[PDB]
């Protein structure tokens, strides 16, 4: 397990390996967090959440 | 929905309803944006016309928060075939936009390749309707929600009296009388990550309902992201 086969490379979401080093994204509705691996909701009610 | 339980105020905002003339449910569907609804492909021939229902977990009693929308568009995946069920996958556009609450939310789109290595690898996603409860049943007034495991391909096929093309994939249990049922059909089957819920099936057929040695059938979302997209566009 190396990079995102290692724990999703630490991404929130979408994790993709582009020359041996992890690179996370977010689905339409998120944004990338400073870290570059968290995801930040844009608007309300953003996909994939259950509004619990 | 054979088995599970019921989706609790907020676990099901995704699902979707698709009515006839009457006001009968008969199939499912996934938000996917305030304007798009994702479903079933044979579930078009259900009705002749149709509506769709969101924010709903109870038939008969009004939680306020329900909501009917005209379908304006439907797009069908042309290389449907109702011998073999292949391309089981439709797109609905709505006239009105969806007004997103609290049942009332879009389940993400994934990525094709992270959804194939690390969601579809999952252990489990969830399947949620108001089909039947049993196999002979009648259709559930109650929405409701089944964890499913994701089934080994090799298995999947080889218990499988139909074709199992590159399309579909099995979910749900070998013996366990829990499974997807009629009426749950063009309905959600999403994984979970990290607490946030991607669609990864459409709910698409299966020999009987929590059959043993019988699966549930479902189509292979990441095999028609690049499709939903452009549909979507346009
Ligand atoms: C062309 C061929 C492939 N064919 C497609 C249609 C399919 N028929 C059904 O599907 C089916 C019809 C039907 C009617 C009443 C009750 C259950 C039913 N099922 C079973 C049902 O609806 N079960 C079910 C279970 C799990 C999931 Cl995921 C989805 C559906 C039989 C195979
Ligand atoms: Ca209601």
């Amino acid at each position: 397990r190396k990079l995102c086969s290692l724990d999703n490379g630490d991404c929130d979401q979408f994790c993709h390996e582009e020359q041996n080093s992890v690179v996370c994204s977010c689905a339409r509705g998120y944004t990338l967090a400073d870290n570059g691996k968290a995801c930040i909701p844009t608007g309300p009610y953003p996909c994939g959440k259950q509004t619990l | 929905i054979v088995g599970g339980q019921e989706c609790k105020d907020g676990e099901c905002p995704w699902q979707a309803l698709l009515i006839n003339e009457e006001n009968e449910g008969f199939c499912g569907g996934t938000i996917l944006s305030e304007f798009y609804i994702l479903t079933a492909a044979h579930c078009l021939y259900q009705a002749k016309r149709f509506k769709v229902r969101v924010g709903d977990r109870n038939t008969e009693q009004e939680e306020g928060g329900e909501a009917v929308h005209e379908v304006e568009v439907v797009i069908k995946h042309n290389r449907f075939t109702k011998e073999t069920y292949d391309f089981d996958i439709a797109v609905l556009r709505l006239k009105t936009p969806i007004t997103f609450r609290m049942n009332v939310a879009p389940a993400c789109l994934p990525e094709r390749d992270w959804a194939e290595s690390t969601l579809m690898t999952q252990k489990t996603g969830i399947v949620s309707g108001f089909g039947r409860t049993h196999e002979k049943g009648r259709q559930s007034t109650r929405l409701k929600m089944l964890e499913v495991p994701y089934v080994d391909r090799n298995s999947c096929k080889l218990s499988s009296s139909f074709i199992i093309t590159q399309n579909m994939f099995c979910a749900g249990y070998d013996t366990k009388q829990e499974d997807a049922c009629q009426g749950d059909s063009g309905g959600p089957h999403v994984t979970r990550f990290k607490d946030t819920y991607f669609v990864t099936g459409i709910v698409s057929w299966g020999e009987g309902c929590a059959r043993k040695g019988k699966y549930g059938i479902y189509t292979k979302v990441t095999a028609f992201l690049k499709w939903i997209d452009r549909s979507m566009k346009t």
